């Protein structure tokens, strides 16, 4: 039992390599959402802001 | 002029032909919309099998008539595919195949989306573009098969508790496919579930593309 | 080279199952990204209607 085991080797590194590859693309994808995130979260900021500023003008005007 | 093509189990086709043309014609047809390769499908008239080369006219074709296909259990070329398991595919092949062809007919076979599967000749990775004559794969050669961790789409699916689950989908897919998917992913028969996504929810019988499921979309799962 | 075979051998086994747990992390990392996201897609949606509340309610009730 010695050439089916280099077969074996031989598809196991590919499958590592494939393996890989896949997780730097799920990485990447990752990456991108983080982006995205943060877009919202600077939309979600400019938002609470002019809420806050029309929450103190109503204050301020009763 | 419109000929109708029956399978033995029920299935029918439409197809338009003149009556000059070939059996090969109307199997080139038949492969466009089925897929099916020419080499594993006879035609049936009446009881015989029309021969290639001869035209519909030879044998008396009319409008309104019906041919019947039977598919052979093999055609001209297969070659072989090994897994890292032990299990071997004889893959049906023609030669003038594409490896993007190939990787289809191995998703018919075992359901592996092609996205998800690089094959290996002799140490080389096989570029979707290329064909087997580029690689000068004969007959009867060994391919590896190798299958990655996720496909180039994915969606994410709201379970019945506020829970992501993230799901390998094609465009292609249809949403009993998605059901399917959501089943093996958490046990609910397709039936038992519904879908929303835009606040639309979606039949069973159109694919995700005629919703505009585009990639990491969020769908919501409801139980009836 | 036959010990040198089955202990390669084993170390990449190893190594797969150790990748694809990686990457599960990875999408488990994904899949809370976009809850993330969902809730503050509900964030946004909820401070518009607030904004649009209070400019009427300011615009309108005093001139």
């Amino acid at each position: 039992r010695k050439q089916e085991l280099v077969t074996q080797n031989e598809l196991l590194k590919q499958q590592v390599k494939i393996f890989e590859e896949d997780f730097q693309r799920e990485r990447s994808d990752r990456e991108r959402m983080n982006e995205e995130k943060e877009e919202l979260k600077k939309q979600v900021e400019k938002l609470q802001a002019q809420v806050t500023l029309s929450n103190t003008q109503l204050k301020a005007f009763k | 002029m419109q000929i109708f093509v029956k399978t033995l189990t029920g299935k029918t086709i439409t197809l338009e032909v003149e009556p000059s043309d070939t059996i090969e014609n109307v199997k080139a047809k038949i492969q466009d919309k089925e897929g099916i390769p020419p080499d594993q499908q006879r035609l049936i008239f009446a009881g015989k099998q029309l021969e290639d080369g001869r035209t519909l006219s030879d044998y008396n074709i009319q409008k309104e008539s019906t041919l019947h296909l039977v598919l052979r259990l093999r055609g001209g070329m297969q070659i072989f595919v090994k897994t890292l398991t032990g299990k071997t595919i004889t893959l049906e092949v023609e030669p003038s195949d594409t490896i993007e062809n190939v990787k289809a007919k191995i998703q018919d076979k075992e359901g592996i989306p092609p996205d998800q599967q690089r094959l290996i000749f002799a140490g080389k990775q096989l570029e979707d573009g290329r064909t087997l004559s580029d690689y000068n794969i004969q007959k009867e050669s060994t391919l590896h098969l190798v299958l990655r961790l996720r496909g180039g789409m994915q969606i994410f699916v709201k379970t019945l508790t506020g829970k992501t689950i993230t799901l390998e989908v094609e465009p292609s897919d249809t949403i009993e496919n998605v059901k399917a998917k959501i089943q093996d992913k958490e046990g609910i028969p397709p039936d038992q579930q519904r879908l929303i996504f835009a606040g639309k929810q979606l039949e069973d019988g159109r694919t995700l593309s005629d919703y505009n499921i585009q990639k990491e979309s969020t769908l919501h799962l409801v139980l009836r």
